């Protein structure tokens, strides 16, 4: 599909470490 | 349509690569780096209102952007559109601080580890209005209402640990039916009334369930049935009871069936699903709408009613056609082309990314923000109108003052909220406070002459003196 090769070209790399390291605080 | 209401959005914040930031920090450079106005809170963070009428300030841990307050659903989804611009160009003017921090911004709400952040929409209703009857009409759209406003999720359980994809980010985190709590115990209805207004005269509804909707459609349809169903709840309309047996239960039960098979237990004794039960409410909107107005409905209630009823049709047909429409439908057409293409469990890590990485600000990597650069997204405003919107406020609520002073006397202006705004004149040894306390007076038509003609702040307190009860309430 056209448009997955448009989001392969721009997804983070280290796609692992970048979503273990996603952590937020809390809020509303 | 007309009804005051707007959105404050706490963006998502992540500083990769800089072990010594802290999200206070960031969230900081985030403000400060964009903007003016000091906030009237009569720590004070990193706290300011924008010449379009807007806050943007930090909340505890995220930045933050509070719309202007506006008259219908439209102007709504273009003030927040804006506020997603905004937050956009304050991390790239972050980036040229002398820390040097490379700030990335995510208008969603969670961190898939079992922290959530919220997207508050606000709505004016007669101070009249019996609470019970907004509790017990709104918790059955509430529940139900994510089949069109989700933004989708992947992984089930507050904590993340359930595999599968699920329609709202916030539904895990509701825990009870009503209460005050926003940060933990969440409940379906919020039960704080701060109308920045005449109390004897106004509530305001503050809703916490929803989603941050990247998707223009999504959030014109989100505050746009909800002021409907406002209006049916204000005037006595709703005669039938639609209460659910465990409403927190089903809330979750239905966010975790993207199926959309799931149904209801209605205490009257029937069994919907959550399509079937908004097409319930949709169908006494158009009665009510069709009682009260007859032929003098006007365009915009007649374009939510029809979206509504168009949605609800194609999500029980096929939810998949909405792909160009919904969040959680064009998110979920991603990953399941991904794991169609590579063969992935729910549990991959590019699906998680690709779950967060939907609602990144950017332009040039937020997935969203690819889809509609590709083409494969339904606009509802155009890009020139959501940057005006980034500086200009709306014309028809006292915003217009506090934006249009803001541009004009910024100089002057010692601090602003939304019910007054503080003018520091040269000489005076004394702030000038101007209360602006209804929200559809200070408006173009009220004193947008008056601040043409006035070439300084002086000269325009002046002429306000003694006319408050004329201009502002
Ligand atoms: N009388 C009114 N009626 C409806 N909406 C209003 C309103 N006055 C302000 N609003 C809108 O409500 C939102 C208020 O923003 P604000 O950030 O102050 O909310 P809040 O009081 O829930 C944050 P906090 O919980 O930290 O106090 C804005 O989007 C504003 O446009
Ligand atoms: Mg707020
Ligand atoms: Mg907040
Ligand atoms: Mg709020
Ligand atoms: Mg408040």
């Amino acid at each position: 599909d056209a448009i997955l090769d448009e989001i392969d070209d721009v997804l983070e790399e280290n796609a692992e470490e970048f979503v273990r390291s996603y952590i937020q605080k809390g809020g509303q | 349509m007309h009804r005051v209401m707007g959105i404050e959005t706490e963006y998502g914040i992540s500083v990769p690569h800089q072990p010594n930031a802290n999200a206070m920090a960031a969230s900081s450079q985030v403000v400060n780096a964009y903007a003016q106005a000091r906030w009237d809170f009569e720590l004070g963070l990193a706290n300011v209102i924008l010449t379009n009428g807007a806050r943007l300030y930090v909340d505890h841990a995220h930045p933050e952007y509070s719309t202007p307050e506006v008259t219908n659903p439209r102007d709504a989804v273009l003030w927040d559109k804006a506020g997603e611009r905004i937050m956009a160009e304050a991390a790239r003017r972050a980036a040229d601080l002398p820390m040097g921090w490379t700030i990335q911004l995510y208008k969603n709400n969670t961190d898939n580890k079992g922290a959530s952040y919220g997207c508050h929409e606000n709505y004016l209703m007669n101070r009249s209005t019996p609470f019970a009857d907004i509790v017990r009409h709104l918790i059955p759209f509430f529940v139900t209402r994510q089949v069109f406003c989700g933004a989708g999720r992947v992984g089930i359980g507050a904590d993340g640990r359930g595999e599968g994809f699920q329609l709202s980010q916030r539904a895990d985190f509701f825990e009870v039916e009503v209460g005050l709590e926003t940060t933990l115990k969440r409940p379906i209805i919020n039960t704080r009334d701060e109308p920045h207004a005449d109390p004897e005269k106004y509530r305001r509804l503050h809703v916490i369930i929803g989603d941050a909707n990247m998707s223009e459609i999504a959030t014109y349809l989100k505050l746009g049935t909800t002021a409907l169903v406002l209006a049916m709840i204000e005037d006595g309309f709703l005669s039938q009871d639609f209460s659910v047996e465990s409403p927190v239960g089903a809330l979750r039960a239905v966010s975790h069936d993207p199926t959309l098979r799931y149904q209801l237990r209605l205490h009257d004794g029937r069994r919907l699903t959550a399509v079937q039960l908004q097409m319930e409410y949709l169908e006494q909107a158009r009665k009510y709408v069709e009682d009260r107005f007859g032929t003098d409905v006007d365009d915009m209630t007649r374009d939510v009613l029809d979206r509504w009823e168009t949605t609800l049709v194609r999500l029980a047909d096929d939810p998949m056609q909405l792909s160009r429409d919904l969040d959680w439908v064009a998110k979920l057409s991603i990953l399941e082309g991904y794991r169609q293409r590579e063969n992935l469990p729910w549990s991959a890590h590019k699906l998680q990314l690709v779950d967060l990485q939907y609602h990144d600000v950017r332009p040039d990597r937020g997935l969203y923000n690819r889809l509609v650069a590709r083409g494969r997204m339904n606009l509802l405003v155009d890009e020139a109108a959501v940057r005006t919107a980034m500086h200009e406020p709306p014309n028809d609520t006292r915003a217009y003052f506090r934006g249009r002073c803001l541009a004009k006397f910024g100089a002057e202006i010692a601090a602003a909220s939304w019910d007054s705004v503080i003018f520091d004149l040269p000489g005076r040894d004394s702030l000038q406070r101007v209360p602006t306390l209804e929200p559809l007076r200070g408006t173009r038509a009220h004193v947008g002459d008056l601040l043409d003609r006035c070439r300084s702040a002086t000269e325009l307190v002046a002429a306000l003196t003694g006319g408050e009860n004329l201009y502002f309430q």
